[PDB]
């Protein structure tokens, strides 16, 4: 979720989506780092797996696809942002409260 | 079901998609042998010369039976009987005038063409009338019956500016089928007037009777 | 590789995503000092094809330069001579902004050597550059057969002699009929073509 | 070619027995490549059309390929690229908002 040249990584959901690859946007460039013994890491992946684990991984992949891939086409339409700060939220939260419905 | 096999966005090459070739053999659902047909969007104009009309000879037939009636005079009637169903004299126009029309298409002589003219009101509507344009009159009448029975096919531009003809049966083999579309396109592509603007072959599509269509480049 | 996606992406500057980026980043720099050290290339594909490498000895610098024409200094526009020389205000500057950018960072890091520089953003007031530099005294560079050339003394302040890629551009250094004037170097070629050459045995 | 063997006229010049050399790869400097097709396609649908590219396709649908070129020509450098740019727009239009 960090990465600061976000460009280094913005094409990745699309890529995986295209290549039929299951992916996930994860909190931690640092945490991703430690699992690989670098300071930071940016990405991390499995191509391989011992059959002892195979099972647990299909489970992960499904919850993961549930939240990311499956939702990718819909998330492609939603602009984020456009959020007022609280002094200005409060301003129109109470201005619009009184105004219309007395 | 049929839709899933086709890809609308993809434009295939003649062999990959059936067009005339392999994939549409799967596409044509019907119990009876369907004809596969070819469709063009041609940039062409309202002008007569800029219309696309001529007849290609399919290497391998439409594999439909077509019964001719052909009306001729002299040694040309005799010639007719060699490769023709129903030899007709100049006298015979009165019979067809009364009611009989048991024939798919008609071919006539240049000599005959005076007599022919009476026939035209009845013929012209179905577009059976002989015209140099769809090569149905020529004094080498014997060779030309041979061509139409072999399966020379007719091409007419519409006012709509789509051009169309049936190429084969879906059932005929893929290899066979490819040859016929090729001749047909080659024949189209030449007939094309100079006077016509950019890309004479605007779009190319083939379909079966029932099925969805796939486009060819 | 990811670098090829980076490359193609960066060529869509008017795309919704790049101008979100362009807009946020450009406010961030304008807050920071006019010359500031950069932690890392913000265009690691651009940097890497202009010779950058991620090792000790390679430095990135970010710099702002004012945009627009060159006002001709001169008290009150007074020019004191012929009217052909009376302009003050449509006068343009033979070097590019990128060159100023290189030159000012270069003097800020006298011990580094300017290697190259790329454009990263502009508004109406400034153009922003990231400048890629090398330490010719860091052993990592002094070893290294690919870079140690930069360690030589003919490469002092390349940026200041128009020898970086921008310098060579504006100096007009290219082969061709289009480059007759300025090519073996302008001043030098004038001198040649205006030297009178007399032989012992006058020709 | 083949030269006439005389010193004016249409295929002017000396007849020499000819050779035709192996093709230079720089000469294939423009060429596609599967890798670049892919990345450009991907990037495109990632990053989507840009302002002038939107004004361009509505100009097509609503005014024809000739008003499109005339404007695309001003927007871009030149007539030729304008051609190429309209064609590309066409192919967005077709492939997408159709079949």
């Amino acid at each position: 979720n960090d990465v600061d040249p976000i460009e280094l990584v913005v094409f990745l959901p699309a890529l995986c989506k295209k290549m039929g690859v299951p992916y996930a946007i994860v909190k931690g460039k640092a945490r991703l780092g430690t699992l690989v013994n670098q300071k930071t890491s940016a990405v991390a992946a499995l191509t391989e797996v011992r059959a002892e684990d195979e099972a647990a991984l299909a489970k992960l992949v499904s919850t993961i696809d549930a939240n990311f891939a499956d939702k990718y086409d819909e998330v492609k339409k939603h602009w984020g942002g456009g959020i007022l700060g609280n002094k200005a939220q409060a301003k129109m939260d109470k201005r619009a409260k009184n105004s219309d419905s007395a | 079901m049929s839709k899933i096999t086709s890809s609308q966005v993809r434009e295939h090459v003649k062999e990959l998609l059936k067009y005339s070739n392999e994939t549409k053999k799967r596409n044509f659902l019907e119990t009876v042998e369907l004809q596969v047909g070819l469709k063009n969007y041609d940039p062409q104009r309202d002008k007569r010369f800029s219309g696309s009309l001529k007849l290609p000879n399919c290497p391998r037939p439409n594999m439909s039976i077509c019964i001719f009636g052909d009306a001729f005079d002299v040694d040309r009637a005799k010639s007719c009987g060699v490769d023709a169903m129903s030899v007709d004299d100049l006298k015979k126009l009165n019979k067809n005038k009364k009611l009989i029309k048991k024939l798919s298409k008609k071919y006539n002589a240049f000599i005959a063409s005076e007599v022919l003219i009476k026939q035209v009101p009845r013929l012209l509507g179905p577009q059976l009338s002989k015209a140099g344009k769809f090569p149905t009159p020529v004094s080498h009448n014997d060779d030309l019956y041979g061509k139409v029975t072999d399966v020379r096919s007719t091409i007419k531009f519409q006012l709509k500016k789509v051009l169309c003809l049936a190429v084969a049966v879906g059932n005929v083999e893929m290899e066979e089928d490819v040859l016929v579309n090729q001749i047909l396109m080659s024949v189209n592509f030449f007939v094309s007037l100079l006077k016509k603007n950019w890309q004479n072959v605007g779009s190319l599509v083939v379909k079966s009777s029932m099925g969805p269509a796939f486009r060819l480049y | 590789g990811a670098y090829k996606y980076l490359e193609e992406l960066q060529r869509k500057k008017q795309s919704d995503v790049l101008r979100f980026l362009q807009r946020v980043r450009v406010w961030e720099y304008r807050q920071k000092n006019v010359i500031h050290r950069a932690a890392r290339p913000t265009r690691p594909d651009k940097a890497r094809r202009l010779g950058y490498k991620a090792k000790q000895g390679f430095v990135i610098y970010r710099v702002r330069v004012r945009r627009g024409n060159r006002k001709r200094p001169v008290p009150k526009g007074a020019t004191y001579g012929k009217p052909t020389n009376q302009g003050v205000n449509e006068l343009k500057y033979q070097r590019s902004l990128r060159a100023t950018a290189e030159e000012r960072v270069g003097r800020r890091a006298a011990n580094l050597r300017v290697l190259n520089s790329y454009w990263v953003n502009q508004d109406s007031t400034y153009k922003y550059f990231e400048v890629i530099l090398v330490d010719p005294q860091h052993k990592a560079i002094r070893r290294d057969a690919r870079y140690n050339w930069i360690c030589d003394p003919v490469h002092k302040h390349r940026e200041a002699r128009g020898l970086t890629a921008t310098g060579k551009k504006s100096r007009g250094i290219n082969k061709g009929h289009k480059f007759n004037n300025t090519k073996a170097g302008r001043r030098k070629t004038w001198k040649r073509q205006n030297t009178l050459s007399l032989w012992r045995y006058r020709k | 070619t083949v030269k006439t063997g005389i010193a004016i006229g249409l295929n002017k010049g000396k007849k020499v027995t000819s050779m035709t050399p192996a093709p230079k790869i720089s000469y294939k400097k423009g060429a596609a490549s599967n890798r670049t097709k892919f990345v450009r396609s991907l990037v495109r649908e990632i990053a989507g059309l840009s302002p002038y590219e939107r004004r361009l396709i509505d100009l097509i649908r609503n005014s024809g390929e000739k008003r499109a070129r005339k404007v695309a020509k001003k927007r871009l450098g030149s007539f030729t690229r304008a051609k190429a740019k309209v064609e590309e727009m066409n192919n967005i239009i077709a492939a997408s908002r159709r079949h």
